[PDB]
């Protein structure tokens, strides 16, 4: 039974983790993203001129 | 004149040898940020 | 596991050292380079004149 | 000048992707672990 209860409690708590996890790696791939773009873009126009 | 171009083609390939020198490294440093996280995790469960 | 993992993480800092000094060697190479490019400058300067 | 700090932010924000991914290797660990433990605790309860 205690097993068991513990057992229960973990599952939510796993759930609810992964999904924060997700949701977080989610944003920072974006913002990296967006961050990688702008700098390429800068280098590129100070390489032409 | 020549020997400086062929010097100025061996520094462009130099600095492409250091960004991959660099690329690696921060590699090396990602990886060993997550190797400290999972060490702190299992020292936290080997406390407990 | 701890101890594999402590092992793994002491050659994973040895490998970031030698990727650092790595790195500086390429920056003194680097340093080199902009050397001979300020001599082949004045060396075309040179040939100009 | 920016384009190095820009760099250095990406850079930064690769490592804390692959520490929250790293994280999230072990909570799926943990998930699988959990998972065990539940049909053990079934097979305790038969």
């Amino acid at each position: 039974d205690s097993n068991k209860t513990l057992l229960h409690n973990h599952l939510k708590s796993i759930e609810s983790l992964k999904l924060e996890n997700s949701d977080l790696e989610g944003k920072i791939r974006g913002v990296e993203d967006d961050l990688v773009t702008v700098q390429t873009e800068l280098n590129e126009e100070k390489k032409r001129l | 004149r020549k020997e400086i171009k062929d010097r100025i083609s061996s520094c462009s390939s130099k600095e492409k040898t250091l960004v991959l020198e660099r690329r690696e490294l921060e590699g090396t440093r990602v990886s060993l940020e997550e190797r400290t996280k999972n060490l702190v995790s299992k020292m936290e469960k080997a406390e407990k | 596991d701890e101890l594999k993992v402590i092992e793994e993480q002491l050659k994973h800092t040895k490998l970031a050292l030698a990727e650092n000094d790595t790195n500086m060697n390429e920056t003194l190479n680097l340093k080199v380079e902009l050397k001979e490019q300020s001599e082949q400058l004045k060396e075309q300067m040179e040939d100009m004149e | 000048s920016k384009l190095e700090n820009k760099e250095n932010g990406l850079l930064n924000e690769i490592s804390r992707l692959k520490t929250s991914l790293s994280i999230k290797v072990e909570n799926l660990n943990d998930t699988t672990e959990k998972s065990k433990a539940l049909e053990s605790e079934i097979a305790s309860s038969s």
